[PDB]
């Protein structure tokens, strides 16, 4: 499946993370900005909310 | 070196610059001209230095890199996100500026206006679409600069009192390519005495700070404030606070205790990634429209807060344009109060709107958020979801925008500026926030740069009309210091605000329409009440 890739210093790209998790690694408390994305699920840390998928494409939005 | 036009010779070096396509003709471009050494290794935190001298012919004819900076990342794919993403690569080193004059060169000294970017103070670069000047330079004769300036860690983190990280450099970075445009501006045609500053955001508070520190006020003539200001609860922060926040951003990356000088030492050793990947964690409460680094009162460069500076300086000198955009507070809401996003219609429940009140207005106590509510409810329709929803958006940009606005312009006006105020009411067509957001922050500079002047983006006809209007106010305040007509009795005047009627006028496609009271009696809550209510 692709998903979205970025550190909190790139764009968000495409990439084909074939059959792994994606993730998206966001601030928990407000702000909420996005810190990052890409392919598996790392654990979140309350401080760093990170969610994740497994499909469709573009599901770690 | 065959157009002669495009050569240029400032006191670093001969400089190339490049021919551009405008809509109507073509424009002398001079991109990525290096004002400062680059900042970077022990430079990191410190203030700019003059560039050195070079030798040969520079290539002027492309953007630079862009300060390091956060990326927004919050919807991929999104042009109302990503149309302020960086458009080149992130560097340390990336004090340049861009110079536009249009083509042919000018034979008489043309007046200058200088931008400066917004973006928070934590992202931004000169080197957008919606700040390209060569509409401008192109359709009003404008010689246009604008530069790239520190954001963030880099342009703000500070140990006030310390050498090696005094704070404020990015706003040091901007006096220097002032300094820059004073000169050198002359050899492109620009009149190194009519120079006028404008920003919108970050970069209107930017201006804002620079008529406030002598310094920086005698290296320009006007100035125009966009949704923005010096005053206000997130452009500032203490001495305590910066100090704080420092601190505790050295911690969180491994540096280590610590005293300044040692301190700064280890800052400076750490990746420009790592310092960015914990910017956003030094913030003090839950909140949005809220930026880690930011301009610090070190009563050096602010000799004392904004607020004692604009109830105290003498502004006779002074002509400025400032305004605001109808719904100021529209997309800072999706940046984290529960019940918003751009996906949906975004109604909320009454205690959805009671939770947003204290992320919206975050440093204000039990008491004041309760005064807020209490000042925002319709108590006919207390529960309504959209008039919550429209409330909670009205108290952030009027907290945040509207009011710093309207008290600035109140207190300059009061003390001998001729001020212009305005607001914007006009949605564009293009775009792609929902709805509900009304025009939101940032969506009038678009139109002020010219963009819809390019056939090749989508627009109306009246759009591209509303367009010229408005370059014509800007340049013509831009020159003369009102936004009128140096002949043609323009039907429809915009009169300066004054303390005694409070006129403004509305931008939209409809003829001006003058206005009287900025939200007066909801800045007088906010600029006269609150603030004794928290003390
Ligand atoms: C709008 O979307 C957000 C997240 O997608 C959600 O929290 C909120 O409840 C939604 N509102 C509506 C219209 O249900």
């Amino acid at each position: 499946t692709m998903c979205y890739s970025h550190t909190t210093t790139s764009r968000a790209i495409l990439t084909n993370c074939g059959e792994n998790s994606c993730y998206r690694k966001s601030r928990r408390h407000p702000p909420k900005m996005v810190l990052g994305r890409g392919c598996g699920c790392p654990p979140g840390d309350d401080n760093l909310e990170v969610k994740c998928c497994t499909s469709p494409d573009k599901c770690n939005y | 070196r065959e157009d002669p036009q495009l050569l240029v010779r400032v006191r670093g070096g001969q400089l190339r610059g490049i021919r551009l396509k405008a809509p109507g003709g073509p424009v002398s471009a001079f991109l990525g001209i290096p004002f400062a050494e680059p900042p970077v290794g022990s430079r990191r935190f410190m203030p700019p230095e003059p560039k050195r001298p070079w030798s040969g012919v520079l290539d002027a004819t492309t953007f630079q890199n862009v300060c390091y900076q956060y990326v927004d990342t919050l919807y991929p794919g999104f042009e109302g996100t990503e149309m302020w993403n960086p458009n080149r690569e992130l560097s340390e080193d990336c004090l340049y500026l861009n110079v536009w004059t249009p083509y042919p060169r000018p034979a008489s000294p043309t007046p200058v206006l200088i931008w400066i970017y917004g973006g928070g103070f934590y992202s931004g670069a000169a080197s957008l679409d919606v700040y390209d000047g060569r509409f401008l330079a192109q359709v009003e004769g404008a010689v246009l600069v604008s530069m790239n300036y520190r954001v963030g860690t880099f342009g703000f983190l500070a140990l006030p009192g310390s050498r090696e990280a005094p704070g404020n450099v990015g706003l040091l970075d901007q006096r220097l390519a002032l300094q820059w445009v004073q000169e050198n501006i002359a050899a492109f045609g620009g009149d190194p005495m009519s120079v006028t500053l404008f920003g919108e955001s970050a970069g209107a508070a930017s201006v804002g700070m620079h008529i406030l520190s002598l310094p920086s006020r005698s290296l320009f003539h006007r100035a125009v404030l966009q949704s923005g200001t010096p005053n206000g609860p997130w452009a500032t922060v203490s001495a305590g606070e910066a100090r704080r926040r420092a601190t505790l951003l050295a911690r969180l990356v491994g540096c280590p205790g610590g005293n300044d000088t040692e301190l700064i030492a280890c800052l400076r050793t750490r990746p420009a990634q790592d310092l960015v990947d914990h910017e956003w964690h030094v913030l003090p409460q839950e909140s949005i429209f809220r930026f880690s680094f930011v301009p610090v009162v070190d009563g050096d460069f602010l000799s004392d807060t904004p607020e004692a500076l604009i109830n105290t300086g003498d502004f006779q000198d002074l002509q400025v344009l400032v305004g605001v955009v109808k719904d100021e507070g529209s997309y800072f809401l999706v940046y984290g109060v529960p019940g918003f996003s751009k996906d949906n219609e975004s109604l909320i429940s009454r205690a959805q709107f009671l939770a947003g009140v204290r992320i919206g207005v975050p440093q204000a106590s039990d008491l004041a958020a309760e005064a807020v509510v209490l000042h925002y409810t319709d108590w006919l329709h207390p529960e309504d979801p959209t008039h919550l929803r429209d409330a909670m958006s009205a108290v952030v940009g009027d907290h945040n925008v509207v009011c710093p606005v309207a008290q600035l312009a109140g207190r300059l006006a009061a003390q001998g500026a001729r001020v212009y105020a305005y607001i914007f009411e006009h949605r564009a067509s293009t775009l792609t926030w929902p709805l509900w957001m009304g025009v939101p922050h940032g969506y009038e500079i678009e139109f002020i740069f010219g963009l819809p002047l390019d056939p090749s983006l989508n627009y109306t006809t009246e759009e591209r009309i509303f367009a010229q209007r408005l370059m014509k106010y800007w340049t013509n305040f831009a020159r003369t210091g009102d936004p009128n007509d140096p002949r043609d009795s323009k039907s429809p005047q915009w009169p300066p605000y004054t303390t005694a009627a409070q006129q403004y006028v509305s931008l939209n496609l409809k003829p001006l329409e003058v206005r009287r009271g900025l939200r007066a009696q909801t800045c007088a809550f906010w600029n006269r009440f609150l603030p004794k209510l928290l003390s």
